RNA sequence: AAAUUGUACAUA
């Protein structure tokens, strides 16, 4: 360290001014209180400082970008800054924006950027990172600023991502990381976007239920999508339901798909587990993740279903009382 | 967390439910009533002991199974 | 008597 670090991680200016880390910024970035002070005093004063402090920095930008502490500078300035400074910035990141999206805390900033600054310099920035989709969506630090873009940017702009992801839907569906992309896909898209991949899911429907991840985009479209998707869904289940109530991951979509559901779909699934050769009841009261498809099964139902269910596994309550399960 | 479940689902007296933790900071098994139990299904003990509905062969049952079984 | 009820989402 120099002479002013030493002064101040010792704590031995108390009435400390921006003006005052003259010459030192770049250091007082790379410590942690100096972080956070140079953070938490760029709200006050005039700009005349806050320019100060821009200039020491635009020179370092590339490493206090890469830094985990001179992150938080960064992203409070793209903030905090009038636009000519947004540009400023903007403009030399670009570049390198493979590398500083791979990056942590490079990519942090990035997210924390596409939420204020403007439409053209954003769709520079989209631009930038065409075709890569392969190895940015399958990366611990790509996922997540492909969602803040996902939430950001013009759906027709990205439509390019929804063609690097026809042949590849499902093998990303099932991956931890891209699942979540796919989520916010559905979420924030149009028609003619969610429509090819939509298509893709509804193909792979059987052994996406059955898997970790992809029954988190079944249980997304299930309270989320339009009511056809849900009954397409809903109707690719029926004579499954016992086989599926003992899964540990697909028993959650058979509670997301009774919940959300018409009374012809309710009804319909309500009278398949109602024919049950009554061991099989057995099997769901006892399994340990049935008996939730069972409990979600008892709150949502129609009267009619309720007074011919209460009494169809009224015996099997008696095997029930020894376990955790108290049901009036 | 200060005590067990398992002996408390099974009533057992209060001062045993508050002796022990049923698994433990390494997660292995602690209480020694479900440590006693040899699975029926995959033999396992102690260690990784279990109940038998939430045995990791407990076999999936399909609708077939379930018309043979009777 | 075999009873505990169940899966993801990143920086000091
Ligand atoms: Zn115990
Ligand atoms: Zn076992």
């Amino acid at each position: 360290r120099s002479r002013l670090l030493e002064d101040f991680r010792n704590q031995r200016y108390p009435n400390l001014q921006l003006r005052d880390l003259a010459n030192h910024i770049v250091e007082f970035s790379q410590d942690q209180h100096g972080s956070r002070f140079i953070q938490q005093k760029l709200e006050r004063a005039t700009a005349a400082e806050k320019q100060m402090v821009f200039s020491e920095i635009l020179a370092a930008a590339y490493s206090l970008m890469t830094d985990v502490f001179g992150n938080y500078v960064i992203q409070k300035f793209f903030e905090f800054g009038t636009p000519e400074q947004k540009n400023t910035l903007g403009m030399q990141v670009k570049g390198h924006v493979l590398q500083l999206a791979l990056q942590m805390y490079g990519c942090r900033v990035i997210q924390k950027a596409l939420e204020s600054i403007s439409p053209e310099q954003q769709q520079e920035i989209v631009h930038e990172l065409d075709g890569h989709v392969l190895k940015c969506v399958k990366d611990q630090n790509g996922n997540h600023v492909v969602q803040k873009c996902i939430e950001c940017v013009d759906p027709v702009a990205l439509q390019f991502i929804i063609n690097a992801f026809k042949g590849q839907v499902y093998s990303l569906s099932t991956h931890p990381y891209g699942c979540r992309v796919i989520q916010r896909i559905l979420e924030h898209c149009t028609a003619e976007q969610t429509t090819p991949i939509l298509d893709e899911l509804h193909e792979h429907t059987e052994q996406l239920i059955q898997d970790q991840y992809g029954n988190y985009v079944i249980q997304h479209v299930l309270e989320h999508g339009k009511q056809e998707d849900k009954s397409i869904l809903i109707n690719s289940v029926r004579g499954k339901v016992l086989v599926l109530s003992q899964h540990k991951f697909a028993s959650n979509v058979v509670e997301k798909c009774v919940t959300h559901a018409t009374r012809g779909e309710r009804t319909g699934l309500i009278d398949e587990v109602c024919t049950f050769n009554d061991n099989a009841l057995h099997v769901m009261m006892k399994d340990q993740y049935a008996n939730y498809v069972v409990q979600k099964m008892i709150d949502v139902s129609e009267p009619t279903q309720l007074k011919k269910l209460m009494t169809k596994i009224r015996p099997h309550m008696a095997a029930l009382r020894k376990y955790t399960y108290g049901k009036h | 967390s200060r005590h067990c479940v398992f002996c408390e689902n099974n009533n057992e007296p209060e001062a045993v439910i508050n002796s022990h933790s049923v698994r433990d900071n390494f997660n292995r098994v602690l209480c020694p009533k479900l440590r006693t139990y040899v699975c029926p299904i995959c033999g396992a003990s102690g260690d990784s002991a279990h109940t038998i509905k939430y045995c990791p062969k407990k076999p999936i049952i399909t609708m077939e199974d379930a018309i043979k079984a009777e």
